[PDB]
């Protein structure tokens, strides 16, 4: 006996099965925006 | 007394690139029989 094995699950009273999954995904977003700012200020302002 | 009025216009354009990868494992266990070897038709499932 050469090989070594890892245990993945034990069931003393029935079936054991596994599913192994791999996902690879690529995504890209393009954003276009536009803003209008209309500010104003009142400042008064003599001796000191 | 001083008074100002400002008008600003902004325009933006971005582009994002995402890529990802995941892996998942899923083990499933079913209760099929009791220790006595009769078929399981009710009872409880236990985890060590």
């Amino acid at each position: 006996p050469t090989a070594t094995w890892n245990m993945v699950g034990c069931d003393q009273n029935g079936k054991v099965s596994q599913q192994i999954s791999n996902t690879i995904s690529f995504s890209s977003t393009v954003t276009a925006g536009v803003a209008v700012e209309v500010s104003s200020t009142i400042e008064k302002g003599v001796i000191f | 007394a001083k008074a100002t009025v400002s008008v600003k216009v902004t325009a933006s354009l971005s582009k994002a690139w995402t890529n990802s990868q995941s892996g998942t494992t899923a083990i499933t266990y079913t209760c099929d029989n009791y220790d006595s070897d009769e078929e399981f038709t009710r009872g409880c499932m236990w985890q060590l």
